[PDB]
């Protein structure tokens, strides 16, 4: 039998999708991720309401008082503000429906309005296994939908990075936001250390290829989510053909930042061009 | 006359049915009546916001936006409904009256 390399044509498997559920990796990496509450399985009344077309408001099916009180209970336990998510996706495509233009939710209605008007959430519900050769999508084993409520916090989009891992080795990472920040190039070596050390804490993760989203605040690289190593998840500043082409043997990852002088800067730059004449 | 509005009174018209042709040869689903306490998705220019339908008369509707929007009276609007986990275009309208945020 022919020994396959570590650059072969990527495919998606049932398991890969299952391991990437919030409940799946959260049990494993609770210590490394900011405060969250998971309602599993999602109250049947909430789920039935999500499948109903249009988006009817209480202020026509609406969820049972039991579920609303349950969601609202979890919200106060998370400081009154929360960021909702189903098993994998947050409703970031539906911030237009929100009063504040953000995923911040105080009311259980705020949560519902978002999930009910998001195509990413609609993907979670119907197309989670649309690419798995492992599973036959006709109607998905011992699986259930879950409502994740993550405690809201003022998170700066500047220090959010998407980190690519092929065969337990950090392949590359990039900025998650599409705006330029000058301070990133200055601290990139430190962020690279912070994110590489976090990966050391992710050796328990079931698959050898995954995309972990991070949030760096102070000298902390917080784990935000684990997305599959498949073009389904946005390669951002990297093409999925580039990610396949990368050496999973190389000790150094490829970093990508959003792109945009003193007498000192000039000759510190002219000191490096002196070391290009050497080695 | 541009201003920031929270509630808008629209003169509308709905489609007989949803856009497209079903590959089966089947007819697209009929666009149903505007319903109170239903959140639509209104395109007020470049602005995309939700609009809670509070009341309807004939070709008249009173919508209360999810957040304040920048427009004028007589602005052409596109009404959309969440059908089959897709934002389907249900009709078109024009602002007739509006309630400003503070003035
Ligand atoms: N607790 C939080 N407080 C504030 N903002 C948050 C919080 N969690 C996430 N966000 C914001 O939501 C965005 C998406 O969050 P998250 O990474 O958890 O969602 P996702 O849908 O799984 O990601 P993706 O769809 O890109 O794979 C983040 O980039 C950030 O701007
Ligand atoms: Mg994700």
């Amino acid at each position: 039998l022919v020994p396959r390399g570590s650059h072969m044509t990527l495919i998606l498997t049932k398991n890969q999708v299952l391991h990437c559920q919030f409940s799946s990796w959260y049990s494993l990496f609770r210590k490394l991720t900011p405060k969250a509450k998971v309602i599993k399985p999602i109250p049947a009344t909430v789920l039935k309401y999500l499948h109903e077309d249009s988006i009817y408001v209480e202020q026509a099916y609406y969820p049972e008082r039991e579920a609303i009180q349950l969601i609202e209970k979890a919200i106060k336990e998370l400081g009154g503000a929360v960021v909702p998510k189903l098993n994998w996706s947050t409703p970031k495509d539906a911030l237009w429906i929100t009063t504040t233009g953000s995923l911040k939710c105080t009311t259980a209605e705020e949560v519902l309005l978002l999930l009910k008007s998001s195509d990413f959430v609609a993907h979670d519900l119907n197309h989670a296994f649309d690419d798995c050769k492992d599973f036959d999508n006709a109607d998905p084993k011992d699986f259930s939908f879950e409502l994740v409520l993550k405690e809201w916090f003022p998170m700066h989009a500047s220090t959010e990075f998407r980190c690519f891992v092929k065969s337990k080795r950090l392949i590359a990472f990039c900025q998650r936001d599409d705006n330029y920040y000058e301070f990133l190039k200055e601290n990139i070596d430190c962020y690279e250390k912070l994110i590489s050390d976090l990966l050391k804490k992710l050796d328990t993760f079931p698959d050898p290829d995954f995309v972990f989203d991070v949030y760096i605040h102070k000298d902390r690289a917080w784990l935000i989510d684990i997305n599959p190593f498949y073009p389904r998840t946005d390669g951002l500043l990297f093409s999925w053909s580039e990610l396949e082409s990368m050496n999973s043997e190389n000790m150094k990852p490829e970093i990508r930042l959003i792109p945009k002088a003193s007498e000192g800067e000039n000759l510190l730059e002219f000191a490096q061009k002196w070391q290009d004449l050497t080695n | 006359l541009p201003n920031i509005y929270t509630d808008i009174e629209i003169n509308y018209f709905l489609l007989r049915r949803l856009l497209g042709v079903k590959t089966d040869g089947q007819k697209q689903a009929k666009v149903r009546k505007l319903e109170p306490n239903e959140v639509l998705m209104v395109n007020i220019g470049s602005t995309a916001t939700g609009a809670r339908v509070v009341a309807v008369k004939a070709d008249m509707a009173r919508l209360q936006l999810t957040s304040p929007a920048c427009t004028e009276i007589n602005e052409k609007i596109a009404l959309s409904r969440r059908i089959e986990k897709h934002w389907r275009l249900i009709g078109w309208a024009t602002i007739k009256k509006g309630t400003t945020l503070e003035p």
